[PDB]
């Protein structure tokens, strides 16, 4: 925690090189401790520290092994599970170990079963809400990780429905509403018996969260918009007061963070599309927030293409540009920036094709058949050919091809 | 019903305990059949006579002063209990203190009257056959008790299970002859007890004779128990033997009845007994699944019974072992509960369980019908190495079975690329077929999949094989070539098929036609279409609806040759005639995917019943023919060793 | 046509040993079979050691499959503690055959000749970790130090008079000890061994002149 | 703990017989991070005095014992203990296969 505090206080996002020896000592200590005896509290504190200060340990596998050994212990709490899952999600960046994920899923299924068996007899609704909030947080962090059976777990948790009386924080309300909406969509697709109740509950929770009309973080706003969109798609029922409240919320929400990341540019583009279609459906446009996020992403669009033309444009950025070109409710400056970046991607792909055709004789293997090597070369060319073809189609769905020709 | 029986027995035992306490306060709800035996052992080892007999050698100061006094110049005789030695390295290979020769049966014949037969069986060298052992005991005229009779029968059972499958009958006959001798020997006093009957049941189970074991020896033991009250009480060992016989013979109802009898008799079961019960429930569930596939306790009822057995495992405070984990995983796989399989694996890894490779076999087999677990499979394979385990052909076959079922292909390719190639093991035809099935049924196949399939086929042909999956393997390879557009590879596999001598199939020709249709870029044309279409007439192979679809696709891909058009007309007429004859058009049936449990996956290992302890301790009396005077002789050392010796060269 | 692979030889030797032992089970009076069994067991041991050294994957698979975990064990402690069981690998030409890169990281297996740092120091500087799986007793050894330190500190902070009395008595005996001076005799690492002339005739504290491998 | 016992070989020369023999000596090598497993071919070097009988340290591990490491991972001892060993006395240590009554 001390190192994390110092890193945060540092002007940039990383510490000085003088602490490389400290990090090396910590890595050696972790390597020794994994073999040595270790307790659940120490493991949780270590995971919290590694989440707080970005640090990939040298082993990174003995740690998850001991986490497997500890997750199914009888002393593990739902708060311990959500804490360790948050730490592992932050470390792995949506690439958490699926063995740990499934172990946590089985543990939370057992926990919700025990909670259903106990709380009904023991009730003290607010007192049981202390553990119910921990279970809800574990479910929401599991969903943020991206577990497969999240809709089923959410359905079981709502069958328990021990989190009533809106005693939870607004962020938890919105997250639970989004989880309920996703579970309702899956239940409608597979077994539509209980979909209606889940959809109605999620709609009511979103109404309760949005009636405050306060500005919210980017992630919370995007999740709320996604939940509202999926709820409207599945239920096809809305209220005039609700749409007025949502228009007020859209007007009152702004861009809290000006930090733009090419990692999250796809999420930003998806959020922009969702907000644009939602505003078009409602009938009231909220230009301010969408304009702010559009210019925030346009900054990176300009910087990547212009500052470093020789350096390869990110493929995620290229895909986001392709996804944002074909829409019709976006600004011409964004269209121009997307055209420029996709033109840079096209010229990079053509250069790659030329270099591959020049360096082909270095991959030919005499042991292969004449068709097998031909197929390998064909696919190596066809990946680029298909990428260029789809970029050409995306540009043909707009009128910036003249800008591309000019450049 | 087992949980209800357990709670009823517990409450009845508590009521009886309270009644007898009032007549004459926490007490166990069950009865332990081993607590009195361990208590007797503890009292025996803590008795002063045992402590004085098994004591460390006297030191030099204890013996006397310095040396030279006869009788007090060496430590006195030291006796060691082999089961609980007070010293390390009981035996030694010194020159003057070799004691391995002093451990053979001939030396214990002198004290055979006080001898413990189980200790003799477990710790002795050059023992005779068990029949000769019993004959020698009777000749010495010693009063063999139940423990001695059971020890002799257990020695015979060890010999039986050591012997091969086709050599069990003679040993079983020897066992029954020994049993008859023990029964009919009135003098010296020889008693045949519950333990001896259980050991005979174990012999019958090891040989594989349910009719000879259940209806004879168990019946005799029960008759003795009912004839003599409390003099022939049935221990947990007898019912463990009964459950072993039930598992060996496949009897599930009898095993459940025996376990229920154990529960009702108000005595705690054993971990081995509960493992056997779970195995029997797994067998019942597998039989029920087979019957349903062909399409009578309810599946929900048998699932509940398995769950209540697993609950009883902790109800009786019985620790769970690796065998318990394997049995529970097998039962859950039979009942199709992959979530419970994963939960059981997590529980085992939690406190202390050395998970065996069979546990991961069951883990992979449980999720065969579940999607979104390729990353879990990869992580399991990666975690195999830190646990001291290595993947084998059975586990690779299970993984490729999962890949073929999920038709993902990319997972199978990654598994082969980053786990299998490092193993350098011979692939099996089932493994190769599953890999090719996954790589063909996947979406968006790649040329690397074709390269890997060709490599696997070449390696399989280079190595040996006994089973014959050549036709399905090449059919799936041709389907993969059809999906990829590898017309040249598909046509070249025909030479391999011809070399193997297998006949061509309409499905293979349809795959060739599809390859020609979807290989517009690489190669293929109307000439290829004609060459392929000349097979049905020449090879007298019946056409198909898939054949018609593929030939129409090839026509649209390349053009209109008159021969192709005539074939299309004649195949349309023939399909119409076949529809008139029957009711539905024929189609190319897909190749079934193997989904057999890992316990019947053609294990490539029979049995090795070897014992390193017996090999090192030289049981059965091995001999090495040591060198003689050659090592000892060194020549005359009157002078120094100089080159060419002291007298180089000599004339006689 | 492969009949002479190391794994094939190992399994054939094991099967021959099994057949001979099964024969001796029913015919325990066959001296020639006993000698043949001894020879076959020795050959199986040689084949298994060679297979273990040249291909560990197949050896481990065979061991796990056939439950003979301790099939390769040293016979005698007297010879084992002199390293004659491991000298077999060197004498058989199987010393260096592991492909260390495939199964481990060779960076931390070598000391630095320039600075003199051992492999442990090299691994520490590189951030690596080479720690064998510790048993429960070893974990207890590494874990009880902190527990005992906390116990002692708690006792000293909780019972001042008792700790003060104990420390004063310990200091008094240390100061009054006859050999407080740090001369050559006190600085000798092994007094009973080095000054073994004094034992018996003058000094009776040690009844033995040798306690370790020196 | 933190100590590895290493048996090394040296050469003794007999001029009368004109031959040499390899004798064995044991040393208490030092390993800090507990990396040495029984069966490892190690290179050791002299150093300062570490204990009453420790003045060597494991400079490098030439050949790690994969079998020992895998057995430790599996939970067994690195090397199974030998069944033979040292005698406790000149008198032959006879077994006691007697019942409690006898």
């Amino acid at each position: 925690p001390l190192l994390s505090r110092m890193r945060r206080e540092s002007p940039n996002g990383a510490l000085d090189a003088r602490f490389d020896r400290v990090f090396n000592a910590i890595d050696t200590a972790i390597g020794a401790a994994m073999r040595h005896n270790c307790t659940l509290d120490e493991l949780l504190d270590l995971a919290e520290g590694l989440a707080a200060c970005e640090m990939v340990p040298s082993a990174l596998k003995q740690v998850e092994m001991v986490l497997i050994r500890s997750v199914m212990m009888h002393e593990c709490s739902p708060m311990h599970l959500r804490r360790m899952l948050q730490a592992m999600f932050t470390l792995m960046r949506t690439s958490v170990p699926q063995v740990l994920l499934q172990s946590v899923a089985s543990r939370v299924a057992d926990y919700i079963k025990e909670a259903s068996h106990m709380d009904s007899s023991s009730s003290e609704k607010v007192k049981n809400h202390e553990e119910c909030e921990q279970l809800l947080e574990l479910l929401v962090v599991l969903g943020k990780c991206g577990y497969g059976a999240l809709p089923g777990l959410v359905t079981i948790y709502w069958e328990a429905q021990l989190i009533d009386s809106m005693q939870l924080n607004p962020r938890l309300r919105c997250s639970y509403a989004s989880l309920l909406a996703s579970a309702a969509f899956a239940l409608k697709k597979h077994d539509k018996r209980a979909w209606e109740g889940l959809a109605d509950e999620s709609h009511r929770l979103f109404m309760e969260y949005t009636r405050c009309n306060k500005e919210n973080d980017i992630g919370r706003f995007a999740e709320c918009v996604t939940g509202l969109a999926v709820l409207t798609q599945i239920k096809d029922n809305t209220n005039s007061s609700d749409v007025a409240f949502l228009k007020e919320y859209l007007s009152a929400t702004s861009l809290e963070l000006k930090s733009c990341e090419v990692i999250r540019v796809q999420e930003l583009t998806d959020l922009l599309g969702r907000t644009l279609e939602w505003s078009e459906a409602l009938g009231v446009v909220a230009p301010d927030v969408v304009i702010q996020l559009e210019k925030a992403l346009f900054v990176m669009l300009e910087n990547v293409s212009h500052t470093a033309p020789g350096v390869g444009i990110p493929d995620e950025l290229v895909t986001a540009a392709c996804c944002l070109v074909d829409m019709s409710s976006a600004s011409l400056e964004l269209r121009k920036a997307a055209a420029g970046v996709v033109g840079g991607a096209i010229v990079h792909a053509e250069e790659a094709l030329e270099t591959l055709r020049s360096g082909a004789p270095t991959q030919v293997r005499p042991g292969h058949s004449f068709d097998v090597a031909a197929l390998a070369s064909a696919e190596r060319e066809n990946v680029y050919k298909n990428s260029i073809l789809q970029y050409c189609a995306a540009l043909q769905r707009s009128g910036m091809s003249t800008h591309v020709e000019e450049l | 019903r087992l949980a209800a029986a357990a709670v009823k027995a517990a409450e009845w035992y508590a009521a009886e305990n309270r009644r007898k306490q009032k007549g004459g306060c926490t007490a166990p709800l069950w009865f332990d059949d081993t607590e009195q035996n361990l208590l007797a052992r503890e009292q025996h080892v803590r008795s002063p006579a045992y402590r004085e007999l098994h004591r460390p050698a006297l030191t030099n100061a204890a013996m006397g002063l310095y040396g030279g006094e006869p009788g007090f110049e060496k430590a006195h005789r030291v006796w060691v209990d082999p089961d609980r030695p007070h010293i390390k390295h009981i035996y030694n290979q010194t020159a003057l203190a070799r004691n391995l020769r002093y451990a053979r049966y001939g030396y214990f014949k002198r004290d055979m009257h006080l001898l413990d037969v189980d200790k003799l069986v477990r710790h002795a060298r050059l023992l005779p056959t068990p029949g000769r052992l019993l004959t020698d005991f009777l000749y010495q005229r010693v009063p063999l008790p139940d423990k001695s009779c059971a020890a002799l029968i257990r020695y015979q059972r060890q010999q039986i299970e050591m012997l091969e499958v086709w050599g069990r009958h003679a040993s079983f006959q020897c066992a029954v002859e020994m049993f008859e001798r023990m029964i009919v020997t009135n003098i010296p006093p020889v008693e045949v007890g519950v333990e001896t009957h259980g050991e005979m049941v174990l012999c019958a189970a090891a040989c594989g004779k349910w009719e000879e074991g259940w209806n004879v020896y168990a019946n005799r033991a029960r008759e003795l128990e009912k004839e003599s009250p409390e003099s022939f009480i049935l221990n947990t060992f007898f019912f463990d033997a009964l459950l072993t016989l039930c598992v060996a013979a496949g009897r599930v109802s009898e095993g459940i009845d025996t376990l229920e009898e154990v529960i009702k008799r108000n005595l705690r079961p054993r971990g081995t007994m509960l493992n056997k019960a779970m195995i029997l429930y797994s067998i019942l569930g597998e039989q029920m699944s087979k019957h349903e596939a062909s399409r009578l306790c309810e599946p929900e009822e048998v699932e509940k019974m398995g769950l209540e057995v697993w609950s009883l495992f902790d109800f009786y405070q019985l620790p769970r072992t690796t065998a318990s984990i394997e049995a529970y995983m097998r039962m859950c796989c039979a009942f199709n509960k992959p979530t419970l399989v994963l939960k059981a694996q997590g529980f085992a890894d939690a406190s202390d369980i050395r998970l065996s490779i069979e546990c991961f076999h069951w883990l992979v087999y449980a999720i065969r019908g579940v999607a979104g677990f390729g990353d879990y499979v990869m992580d399991v394979l990666s975690q195999l190495r830190p646990r001291g385990l290595t993947p084998d052909f059975v586990l690779f076959t299970l993984s490729f079975m999962y890949c073929a079922l999920q038709r993902d292909g990319e997972l199978a390719l990654a598994i082969f690329d980053q786990h299998f190639v490092h193993q350098n093991m011979n692939p099996t035809p089932e493994m190769v077929l599953l890999f090719i099935q996954a790589c063909s049924n996947c979406e968006e196949p790649t040329a690397v999949m074709l390269e890997r399939s060709e490599t696997l086929i070449k390696r399989l042909e280079a190595v040996g094989s006994s089973v014959d999956l050549i036709s399905p393997i090449y059919d799936q390879f041709l389907e993969l070539c059809a999906h990829l557009g590898a017309v040249a590879s598909g046509f070249s596999a025909l030479k391999r098929i011809v070399g193997f001598g297998k006949p061509l199939t309409t499905r293979m020709i349809n795959s060739l036609l599809l390859a020609n249709s979807n290989a517009i870029s690489s190669n293929g044309s109307l000439s290829m279409t004609e060459e392929l279409v000349g097979f049905f007439t020449l090879l007298k192979i019946r056409p198909n609806a898939d054949t018609e679809i593929c030939v129409n696709l090839c026509r649209d891909a390349f053009g209109e040759s008159p021969v192709v058009n005539d074939f299309i007309k004649v195949i349309g007429e023939s399909l119409q005639g076949d529809s008139e004859k029957g009711e539905a058009p024929q189609y190319d049936e897909d190749i079934p995917v193997i989904q057999v449990p890992p316990h019947e996956l053609r294990q490539l290992r029979t049995e090795w019943k070897l014992s390193p302890r017996d090999i090192v301790l030289r049981r059965f009396g091995q001999h090495t023919k040591p060198p003689g005077k050659a090592a000892l002789d060194v020549g005359s050392m009157r002078g120094s060793v100089i080159p060419f010796g002291r007298s180089p060269g000599e004339q006689l | 046509f492969d009949t002479t692979s190391p794994a094939v030889l190992a399994v054939k030797r094991a099967l021959k040993c099994r057949v001979l032992r099964n024969h001796l089970l029913t015919n325990p009076h066959n001296n020639i079979i006993k000698t043949v069994l001894a020879n076959t067991e020795r050959k199986l041991n040689h084949a298994l050691r060679r297979l273990r050294k040249v291909d560990f994957k197949k050896y481990w698979e065979i061991i796990r499959d056939h439950d003979v975990q301790d099939i390769l064990q040293p016979p005698n402690l007297v010879t084992y503690r002199q390293g004659s069981y491991w000298k077999y690998d060197w004498n058989a030409g199987l010393a260096i055959s592991t492909n260390l890169a495939d199964v481990m990281d060779p960076r931390g297996l070598n000391g630095c000749v320039e600075t003199g740092r051992s492999r442990s120091e090299v691994a520490r500087d590189l951030g690596l970790s080479y720690t064998r799986p510790l048993h429960e007793n070893e974990k207890k050894q590494l874990s009880h130090q902190a527990v005992y330190y906390e116990r002692l500190a708690k006792f000293k902070m909780e019972q001042p008079e008792a700790a003060r009395a104990m420390e004063r008595e310990r200091f008094v005996r240390k100061f009054s000890g006859m050999f407080v001076k740090m001369d050559i005799r006190s600085g000798a690492p092994d007094f009973p061994s080095t000054y073994r002339r004094l034992l018996g005739t003058k000094v009776v504290r040690w009844a033995s002149k040798r306690h370790g491998p020196n | 703990l933190k100590t590895a016992v290493v048996a090394t070989n040296h050469m003794v020369y007999y001029p009368k017989f004109n031959q040499r023999v390899s004798r064995t000596k044991r040393f208490f090598a030092h390993d800090e991070d507990l990396a040495c497993v029984e069966g490892d071919l190690v290179h050791i070097k002299q150093c300062r005095k570490i204990s009453k009988y420790k003045h060597y340290y494991v400079f490098s591990i030439l050949e790690p014992n994969v079998e020992g490491r895998e057995r430790l991972k599996l939970g067994l001892k690195a090397v199974p203990p030998p069944l033979f060993g040292y005698p406790v006395s000149r008198r032959i240590v006879k077994l006691n296969l007697t019942s409690t009554e006898g």
